[PDB]
């Protein structure tokens, strides 16, 4: 009946179904790109639904997309975390590199120590996946000389 | 240690003292990996009654009845550096024989792992076997000649003796030297381990790695410091697999 106005997709997101015009009772779902989620209040979600009401207005405004946070990476005992440049970002696609405390520990390759923040909000490594690396003790290297 | 010289502080950071809760030392050992101490199997059980010469669990020393001290230098005095650690479990070699001292090796799992540092770090497991006449270093807090106890950890440097001439030397004496044992000391005698040095480390230097490797643990020797007679140590390369299976240590 009444036509609802053109909708603008959220940055890093989309609106479906894409119609030329929208009419009473029409439903649309707002979605975000992979690595992002829809943000209402302080709550993240996969889709938000708005509808074209009888009076020609939408039930809600189009919300924003928020980049997924992987939060604090797992603590590596006897280890250290170096973040990729300054901000110490822990959000989608950014990286950390694990190291072991030299000189009394060395890391197992296995792995590169590079853990990258996934679209599912988990810190992952090519080889170990979620699991963290292992710092092993360095042996037989005394620090005091013998005459 | 007989005919030894005082060990220079800090240059034996892998050595462990096995002591009663009281503090009285009785054996030595070595830190392996993060939380294991390798020592002599005969350090971890009561003396057996000759009229019933078989080892049982009832004779084993309880984890609550002894402790480990790492980063120690003085025999009875104290550091800074010392870390006093409780025992979780103990495991003597499955084929240990208390009568012939073969497979005289044991692994003490710590209740609490030490903080690794300049004074406390592990000794490496041996990569391969020992060449005849290699110079090794035996260290310990046991008795010396005229039977005093030292103020300080003592050490000797002695050559490894070929397995064959070690067997021929101990016959006389109706005493067998098996594959799992390695021999050190010189024919003239003098430099040797003794009572209280049991389980202490025998180590050598690797080059050009600059890494120190555990070759053996102190096991037995007839009389301390007497000619035509060599000190017998548990050959760790021989039981490297068992140590790795129980411990999960890797260099």
């Amino acid at each position: 009946g009444n036509e609802c106005p053109e909708l603008q997709p959220p940055v890093h997101g989309k609106i479906e179904p894409s119609q030329a015009k929208y009419f009473f009772k029409d439903q649309v779902l707002v979605s975000c790109d992979t690595g992002y989620k829809v943000l209402k209040d302080n709550v993240e979600m996969d889709t938000f639904q708005i509808e074209c009401l009888k009076d020609g207005t939408w039930s809600n405004k189009i919300p924003t997309c928020k980049i997924v946070d992987c939060r604090a990476p797992g603590e590596l005992e006897h280890g250290l975390i170096t973040f990729s440049t300054r901000n110490n970002l822990t959000t989608y696609k950014s990286e950390i590199k694990y190291s072991c405390q030299e000189p009394y520990y060395k890391m197992l390759n296995n792995n590169t120590g590079i853990y990258t923040c996934s679209a599912q909000g988990v810190w992952m490594n090519k080889v170990l996946g979620r699991s963290l690396p292992t710092c092993l003790p360095v042996c037989g290297l005394p620090k005091f000389s013998r005459k | 240690i007989f005919n030894g010289r005082p060990a220079q502080k800090g240059t034996t950071p892998w050595i462990a003292m096995l002591s009663h809760l009281n503090g009285q030392p009785f054996c030595g050992g070595s830190l392996l990996g993060s939380s294991w101490i390798v020592t002599a199997a005969h350090c971890l059980h009561q003396s057996l009654d000759p009229k019933d010469p078989t080892l049982r669990d009832s004779d084993l020393l309880s984890p609550s009845d002894f402790k480990i001290i790492l980063g120690k230098h003085w025999r009875l005095r104290s550091d800074e550096n010392e870390q006093h650690l409780g025992v979780k479990h103990t495991t003597l070699h499955p084929q240990y024989d208390p009568n012939t001292f073969e497979n005289d090796v044991a692994l003490v799992e710590l209740l609490e792992s030490p903080v690794l540092n300049a004074f406390v770090m592990p000794i490496c497991l041996p990569e391969g076997p020992q060449q005849e006449g290699a110079m090794v270093i035996v260290s310990g807090w046991g008795k010396q000649f005229l039977q005093r106890f030292p103020e300080t950890l003592m050490e000797i440097e002695i050559p490894i003796v070929d397995h064959s001439t070690c067997q021929k030397a101990y016959a006389p004496l109706k005493k067998k030297v098996t594959r799992d044992m390695i021999c050190a000391g010189e024919k003239e005698g003098g430099k040797d381990a003794c009572a209280g040095d049991s389980g202490g480390p025998m180590v050598t230097l690797n080059r050009e790695r600059g890494q120190w490797y555990l070759v053996g643990t102190v096991s037995w020797g007839d009389d301390c410091g007497k000619k035509d007679r060599y000190g017998v140590y548990s050959y760790i390369h021989h039981n490297k697999d068992w140590i790795q299976r129980v411990t999960g240590v890797r260099n």
